[PDB]
This record gives structure tokens, sequence and C-alpha cells, in this order.
């Protein structure tokens, strides 16, 4: 099918943002790290492997936002080539463009599970003793969802825009991602650690985006 | 006349994509606020502390971050609608736009010194006030070494407008200003604080990695000539 | 046999008036080109013909059923084929994976035909010997033997080739009419939207001019010559 | 008055895509740069313009070497560049616009130059735009303010690039006009054009570059009795 195509061009392209995210949120890290080396007097022995431990940390950042930049690079480039405009202008559907994003967005989400299923409490654990000693579910769930409603998010977000803009059409796409994730990140905060739950509106902004994101694609 | 219509072009977008930088900055660390809510006030944050924690991202951060990022979306804004090529075709100096551009970051040292000696320090000071050596001696000289920065952000641009623009698309120099913005950032507060690590004495090195874009920005204008 | 019709199609933008009531038909077999000067008609009614840029007013036709309001989701599905002007063609898959990839998703034919009509749809264009040769390998000289014969592969009446004369070659242009006789040949209406005035009228039957965002001519090239209202806007000698 | 070339070559990274092309201009010589696109037709005339450098070959224009010597240094003595893009300095206006350019000639004095300047603008045809932003102009008015401003710079020889670059054909008179005065005065045309059955009407000889190597040189009344674009060319 075209559809191994169109994810094979994007796991070709995510698997390259995500080293580039990677790198771009390991500079964050090493910032943060870096910052706290020289405020807490952290030894440079374990600054490594604390780079290497926030891992699954960056990784639900960057999951969802690597097969989103890629999504948006992808099907960018590929308008760009006016590729896109032939492949409905054949008979394909948008669906195919949603299909193509789901079977690789499954990828996605379930290695973002094993970053929030497994690797998650696996990271914390060991970020905690590092040898140096000698309510998150409502967030720790949405983040899986966020990769569904992101694929079927950006994909109206890069066909009408590049008509003028190389990269100003990412910009609403990233824009309105970004008030994704703020707004996500800024109810995850009372009622944090313990048992303790956020009130209903986490997954209700949530589910309001995944109601934004099939308005603007039925069209 | 020529030089002017730089100056707004090449100023204007620096002013303008300093500003839309750091409304980002500014909501990003809004919502960080947000969290921080409920010691007394939110809507004082939104108002009292907004403003006066806006100035402060630009000089330390934000402005030489986006400098680049200003004029290498600017500059190659003009060679993005060919304005660069019939600047150059009509005989303005290769040179002379470099003698352009760097004589606009007179006015935008300005616009960062004092704007880094008077209201950086003593807003942000005053930001914090309103949520009632090893360290500075590294900080405080790369203080001083922040006009160089901008002019040398602004003097990586020229090479990057100059060399590899290859009729590149306005995206990928946006990518360009993102990254190499980016990296003129990991390169201010990685090798800044690693400084001490490695035990490179101020009176020698200290921040001259962040300027030595210069020595990045001097193999990016020779390399094809 | 078939006919597109095009009736009534008029759209603003921001308002302003970028084309009023244009009627333009073509049928199978008949190649209609889509001229004038640029941005008056062009590259916003012939869209809407297609489909991709949304209409305002109008109804097309197609197999005396109405598609206007349908996208290339339905409108490519049924009767419509678009070649845009530039490298439409798929650059990181290969001949014998593209040509069936939009070959496979018309449900409209038996598998073991649809394995069988690429193979003998890719010796049509002369691209026997570009079998598995992978995209963005190909000059622009067949990556319209490509690019058409995958456009073909849905099968699509009426296609509308957007701006052929794109790479203006002089010996590209001679190619490129002859793969167009073919899908004239192939009992397809042809709509052409090229840019020069001089070539497209010397492979098209009929002409719709549309300049001044309304439509302003039609049929024969010697017809066209000799109409002032179009010669004194869009040609003057 | 020439702009000469002599045995230009260049390779992007060893592609070798032109071979020892020579093409020779004299003032009032309108000359046309046709052939396959992507062969070398652009990239040797963008090796004359000087934004592609030169590699092999050497460029002159009466005795001076100018192959060194990037676009603005070549631009400065003789050479005027017309882009195919708008370059119509959007957010500047035409009176500033053609002032800006003839700044960069150092010998004029402002007194005068402000004549040249309107000399320039009522030549024409653009003078009633001194106050107009310059954001936005037809493709007549577009173009009339770039040949003006190139004008400025009182070059010995212009190279229009594509100036038949998506224009209808009624304003291919309006274009050609352009080039007219171009030739009317003591300067040299080069257009670069890929429609050759537009540019080849204006062109007193052409060079048709192919493959690398310019393959036809001289009028094209002689081209068309040239047997390489005869056959593989039209048939
Ligand atoms: C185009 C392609 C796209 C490219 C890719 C995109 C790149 C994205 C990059 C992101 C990477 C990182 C990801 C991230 O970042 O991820 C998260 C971010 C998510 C989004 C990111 C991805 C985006 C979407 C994807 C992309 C889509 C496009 C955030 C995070 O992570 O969230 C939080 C984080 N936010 C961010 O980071 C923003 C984020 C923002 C990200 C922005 C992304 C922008 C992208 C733009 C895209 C453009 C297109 C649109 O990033 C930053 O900005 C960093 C800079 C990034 C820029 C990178 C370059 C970008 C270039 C782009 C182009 C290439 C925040 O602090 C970071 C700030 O630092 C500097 O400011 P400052 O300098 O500090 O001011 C920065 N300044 C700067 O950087 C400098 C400049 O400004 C910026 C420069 C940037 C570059 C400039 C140039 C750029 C290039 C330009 C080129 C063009 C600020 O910048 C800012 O402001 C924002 C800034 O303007 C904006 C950024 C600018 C970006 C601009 C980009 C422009 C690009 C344009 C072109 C493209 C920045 O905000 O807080 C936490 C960390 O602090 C921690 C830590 O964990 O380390 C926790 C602390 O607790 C705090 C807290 O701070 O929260 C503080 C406390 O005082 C208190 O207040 C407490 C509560 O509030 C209390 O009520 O909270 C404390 O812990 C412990 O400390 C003590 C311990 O030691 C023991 O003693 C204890 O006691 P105590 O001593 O008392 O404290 C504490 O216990 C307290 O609490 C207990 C209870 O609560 C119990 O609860 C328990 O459990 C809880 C847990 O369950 C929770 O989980 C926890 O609470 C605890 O564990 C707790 O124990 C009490 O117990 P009880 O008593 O009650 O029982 C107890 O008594 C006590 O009270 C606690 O235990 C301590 C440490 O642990 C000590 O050990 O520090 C984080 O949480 P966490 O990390 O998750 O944990």
């Amino acid at each position: 099918i075209i559809i191994r195509y169109l994810v094979r061009e994007t796991l070709k392209s995510q698997l390259a943002i995500l080293f580039i995210l990677l790198l771009i949120f390991f500079c964050q890290k090493l910032v943060r790290i870096l910052g706290a080396a020289v405020d807490g007097d952290i030894p440079t022995n374990l600054v490594l492997s604390l780079l290497g431990l926030g891992i699954p940390e960056m990784a639900q950042l960057i999951l969802p936002l690597s097969l989103f930049l890629g999504l948006l690079m992808t099907l960018g480039k590929l308008y760009t080539e006016s590729e896109i405009t032939v492949m409905h202008a054949c008979g394909l559907s948008k669906a195919v463009l949603i299909k193509a994003a789901m079977i690789l967005a499954l990828f996605t989400g379930a290695v973002a599970a094993v970053n929030v299923m497994w690797a998650g409490p696996w990271s914390s654990r060991h970020q905690d003793e590092v040898l140096a000693e000698a309510a998150e579910l409502h967030w720790r769930f949405t983040l899986v969802a966020t990769v569904f409603i992101m694929a079927l998010m950006v994909v109206p977000l890069s066909v009408v825009n590049p008509r003028q803009g190389r990269v100003l059409s990412m910009l609403p796409a990233m824009l309105l991602y970004l008030v994704f994730f703020l707004l996500q990140t800024s109810i995850k905060s009372n009622g944090g650690k313990g048992k303790m739950d956020p009130a209903i509106w986490m997954w209700a902004i949530n589910l309001l985006y995944f109601a934004l994101a099939v308005l603007l694609n039925l069209w | 006349v020529l030089d002017r219509y730089i100056g707004k072009t090449i100023f204007n977008t620096i002013m303008m994509t300093l500003f839309m930088l750091v409304s980002l900055s500014g909501i990003i660390k809004f919502v960080d606020q947000l969290k921080k809510s409920g010691q007394g006030s939110y809507d004082a944050l939104g108002a009292g502390l907004y403003t006066i924690l806006s100035v402060p991202k630009d000089i330390q951060i934000f402005f030489p971050m986006a400098a680049l990022l200003g004029a290498l979306l600017g500059l190659g804004m003009l060679a993005q609608r060919s304005e660069l090529v019939v600047m150059q075709a009509s005989g303005f100096t290769r040179l002379q736009v470099a003698l352009a551009v760097m004589k606009t970051a007179i006015p935008l040292v300005l616009l960062t010194m004092a704007i880094g000696e008077w209201v950086a320090p003593q807003g942000e000071q005053m930001a914090r006030n309103y949520r009632a050596p090893g360290r500075y001696q590294l900080n405080m000289w790369s203080k001083i070494f922040q006009p160089l920065s901008v002019a040398v952000m602004m003097l990586m641009a020229l090479s990057f407008i100059f060399g590899p623009l290859r009729s590149v698309p306005m995206g990928v120099r946006v990518v360009t200003g993102i990254s190499f913005g980016f990296i003129f950032y990991v390169l201010d507060q990685i090798f800044g604080p690693l400084t001490l690590v490695y035990g490179i004495p101020p009176i020698i090195g200290a921040l001259l990695p962040s300027a030595s874009f210069f020595l990045i920005s001097l193999w990016l204008m020779m390399r094809k000539a | 046999m078939a006919t597109l019709t095009a009736k009534n199609l008029a759209k603003a933008y921001k308002g302003r008036r970028v084309v009023e009531d244009v009627s333009l038909t073509v049928n199978s077999g008949e190649i209609v080109g889509l001229l004038g000067p640029n941005g008056a008609g062009k590259t916003t009614t012939f869209y809407m013909v297609v489909g991709i840029v949304p209409r305002d007013a109008g109804n097309i036709i197609i197999d005396d059923e109405d598609i206007s309001l349908l996208p290339l989701h339905a409108r490519a599905r049924r009767g419509i084929g678009y070649l845009p002007q530039e490298a439409s063609i798929f650059r990181r898959l290969s001949v014998y994976d593209n040509l069936m990839a939009v070959l496979q998703i018309r449900d409209d034919l038996t598998s073991e035909q649809r394995e069988d009509r690429a193979k003998e749809l890719m010796e049509e264009f002369h691209i026997e010997h570009l079998r598995d040769s992978l995209g963005q390998a190909l000059s622009g000289g067949e990556r319209r033997r490509v690019e058409i014969a995958r456009a073909l592969a849905a099968n699509p009446k009426f296609i509308l080739l957007d701006e052929p004369f794109a790479g203006v070659d002089p010996i590209s242009v001679i190619d490129i009419k002859r793969i167009i006789e073919h899908l004239r040949d192939s009992g397809l209406g042809v709509l052409i939207t090229d840019h020069n005035v001089r070539e497209t009228l010397a492979v098209c039957e009929r002409a719709y001019i549309v300049s001044q965002g309304h439509l302003i001519a039609h049929g024969t090239p010697q017809q066209i010559l000799e109409d002032e209202q179009v010669k004194r806007v869009y040609l003057g000698e």
C-alpha cells in the first residue's frame, strides 16, 4: 500500500527528528543538570548518568512531539513537493493520512507506553540513589492519548498553509500543539504526589482537543 | 538610503522576533507562575510580575538567541525576495552589507547593554521581590561580553546569509537560526558553567567559546571564495 | 461519451471577486485549455474544476452526477484526475510500487488484474525499463511519464493537467503533447492550464480562456485569434 | 565595450555542468542564453553574473580580469543583474529605491543624483510611484522599477534572468520594450529566459548551451540552419 510508504517516509523522518529532539532536550536537561551541578555542587562522576536517566522524563515530551514534528515535516515536505495534493487527486482520501499516522502512532504510543508503563518508574528509582547516598496517572495516561490526538491533529494543520510559507505552516500546528501541552502541563498541578487526583479538567481539555482534532479534519 | 532600509529590515526583524519570542518566554514561564500560584495572587503575577518578568529574559538569554534569528530570518528574507542579490548586483559592497547590518547592531547593543545594566538586574531583582565567585564571576564577565555576543550573533547571520544560503527555503534558515541560535544557547549555559569544571581561567577563557562563534563565523565567510 | 461540465463557477477571495460565472464543458476525446492572463481566472477557476481550492458558487456535473461539493476524496474517486505542475511523483517510492499505490486504492478492480494493469500501464508509456526504478532517480522528462501514468491509474475521466509545460524544454513540449494524445486516445477529456499560449493551442482542440475573472473565449484556436476581446488582453498579435 | 568569457566551466560537486562555453556580447547587441534548462544555461549565465563563482574559465569586460571578483565588484564596474524573483524593495518607496541604488555610484553628486533619479522615473513611466510604498506593483510596474534600479547603477552590460518568466504574452511587448530601451542606450543585454520562442525574436545573436557545452552561437536565423536544434530540439 501507499500507507506503508507514508509511514516508512515518516518513520525515517521521525527517527531523525527523534535524534534531533533528543539533542535539543539533552541540552535543556544538561543545562538544568549543569545548573544544579554548580548550585548543589553535584559531583561530575554521575552528571552523565542523570542525563541518561532523565531520558524517560524527556521521552514523555518528545515521543508525541517526535511523531508530530515528524508528521509535520514529512507532510510538510510531501506537500511542499505537491505530492499529497496529488495523493488526494488520485482517489485516496484524507483518511490515508490518518490511517498512516495511526498505524505509526500505535508504534510511538506503544513506545510512549513503555516510557510510561515501565521506563517512567524505572527512571525515577534509579534517579533516586545514583550511588549518591554513600494524581500523576491522569497526566501519565493522557500522554498515550496525546499521541493519537496529535497524529489526528497534525494531518489537517499542514496542507492549507504551505501555499505561501514553508515553515509558517508549522507555526499554527506547533502553537496549537504548544497550547495543548502547557495547558495539559499546567493542569497537572493541584493534587500531585500521593493518591489525591486533579479535578476533572485535564482530560476535559485533552478531550476538547480531540473534538477540535475531528472538527477540522472532517472538512 | 539603501543602508537605512537594511537597518529597518534587519533591525525591525530583530525587534519583532525578540518581542514574539519574549511573549513566548513570558507565557511559557507565566504558566510556571500559575503553577506556583496560591501563595497569595496569580492575577498580580499577570500584571505586576509579568512586566518585570519579561525584560530580563532578553539580555542573558533570549536577546542573542533571537538576534541571530532576527537577521538570519530577516537578512535572509531579503534574499528570499531576491532583494539581497539585487542589492549586491547593484554594487552595494558585500563588505558594506556587513558594514550595514553590524552598524545597526550599535543601536542594538545599546538597546541590550542599557537594558542589561539599568532594567535587567533592577527589574528581575524587583520581580522576585514581588513573590514574597565560582558562579557570579563567570556570569558577570559574560554579561559584560553580552554586547559582543549579539554583535557576533549578528556577525554569524552575515556569514550564514552570504555563505550557506544556497537559495534555501526561508524555513531552512529559520531552523538554522533555531538551531545555531539554540547551539549558542547550549554553549552559553553548558560551556559557561563547565569553565570551572575544566579549570578554564576567566582571565583567558570563560564564555569565549560562546564568542568563538566568531571562529565559527570566520570559517563560514571565506570558505567559498 | 463522458462529459465534465462546469457551469456558474465563481468565488471571491477576501471579498474580492476572483472569478465570476464561468461555463466550461469538456467531453471525452476533447482537449480544452484553461488560459488567460495569470491570476485573472486561471489557477483559481481551474482548481475548483478539480476541487483543490473550494468553490464558493457554481455546479460541476460529470456522468450526469454532481460532484461540485465533494473534494478529491470523492471527486478524484469518481471521474476527475489532476496532475500538479511540480514533482507530484512519490519521491521516496519505487515505480512498481507508486503506480500500484494509487492503482490499488480503487476497490473496483480484481487484485489479479490490479497487479496486471500496472504491468500493462507501465509498458504503455514506455516505463518498463523503469520498473522498480526508485523515484527521485528520474529526470523531469520522465517525471511526467510516471506522474501521468500514476494519475491515469485511477480510471479517471477528464485528466486535468496543471501547467504541463513548467520545465519548458521545446523537446519536452513535443514529448508531453505525444502522451497527452494517448490520454485523448484513452477516451478521456483533457484540461490544460499551461502558462504559454503559443504551444498549448497547438495541442488543444478547444480552449476556454478566462480573463478579468470572467471567461472570455472558447473553441478552436483559429476561432481564438480572430476574436478581438481575447487578443487585446492576452496576445496582442 | 564587451562582456566576453573564456572557456568557462564549473562543477557543483564534480558533475561538469558546464564545459568550455564562451559567450561574447558587445554593447547594443542583445544576446540570449537559450537551450535545455539545468543543463548549463543558467549556471553559465549565473557564472557570468557572479552568483556562481568561476572555476576554470575567465570573464573579461575590456581587458580587466573579473574572474575572482564577486558579483558586486563585477557589478560596480559594468554588470547589472535582474533576478527572476520580484526584488522590488517591498518596504521602500520607488523614489527611495532608485536613490538608494544611485548612492552606490560615488562619482555622481547628490544634487545631480536627484536629477538622475527623476530622469529614470520619467524614463520608465514610474515617476508617479515616488510616494508608492513599493510593496505591491503590477507585473508591468514591478519590472520597470527593477530595471530602473538596475539602470541606476549605470552598468555597461545588463543581464536579465528570465524577464519573460510567468508573464502574459501581451506584456511581452512591454518587457521587450524595456529591453528595447536598454539596447537603445549603450548597454549590453543578456536574457536567459526559457521561452525560446519569445526571447529569440529580440536578440541579435544568441548562445544556446546544452548538456554542459554551448552548441549554437549566432543569430536565431543561423540557429535554424544548425542541425543540432533542427534535429534534437525541434525534430
Ligand atoms: C521546533 C521543534 C521543537 C524543539 C523541541 C522543543 C524544546 C522543548 C525544550 C524542553 C526541554 C525540557 C523539558 C521540560 O522542561 O519539561 C517540562 C516542559 C514541558 C513542555 C516542554 C516540551 C514542549 C512541548 C514539545 C515541543 C512542542 C513544540 C517542564 C517541567 O519539567 O516542569 C517544571 C519546570 N518548568 C520548565 O522547565 C519549563 C520548560 C518550558 C519548555 C518550553 C518549550 C518551548 C518550545 C518552543 C516551541 C516553539 C513552537 C511553539 O522548560 C524550560 O524553560 C527549560 C528551557 C527549555 C528551552 C530549551 C531550548 C528551546 C529551543 C527550541 C528550539 C531548538 C519548573 O522549573 C524550571 C524553571 O527553571 C528556570 O527558572 P529559574 O531560573 O528557576 O527561575 C528556567 N529558566 C531558564 O531556563 C532560563 C530562561 O528563562 C530560558 C532560556 C531558554 C533558552 C533561550 C533561547 C532558546 C533558543 C531560541 C532560538 C530561537 C525556567 O524557564 C522558564 O521559566 C520558562 C522560559 O521562560 C520559557 C522557555 C523558553 C523557550 C523558548 C523556545 C523558543 C523556540 C522558538 C523557535 C522554535 C524553568 O521554568 O519546575 C520543575 C523543575 O524544578 C525542580 C526540578 O525537578 O528540577 C523541582 C523543584 O520544585 C519546584 C518547581 O520548580 O516545580 C520549586 C520549589 O521551590 C517549589 O516551588 C515546588 C512546588 O511549586 C511547591 O509548591 O516546585 C525542586 O524540587 C524539589 O526541591 C527541594 C528538594 O531539593 C528537597 O529539599 C524541595 O524543597 P524546596 O527546597 O522547598 O524547593 C521541593 O519540594 C517542594 O514541594 C514539596 C511538595 O510539592 C511535594 O511534591 C513532591 O513531588 C512533586 C512531583 O510529583 C512533581 O512531578 C514535585 O513537586 C517534587 O518532586 C516534590 O518533592 C513540598 O513538600 P511538603 O512540605 O508540601 O510536604 C516541599 O516542602 C517543597 O515545597 C522539591 O522536592 C528543584 C530540584 O528538584 C531541587 O532538587 O527543581 C519542573 O518539573 P519537573 O522537572 O517535571 O519536576
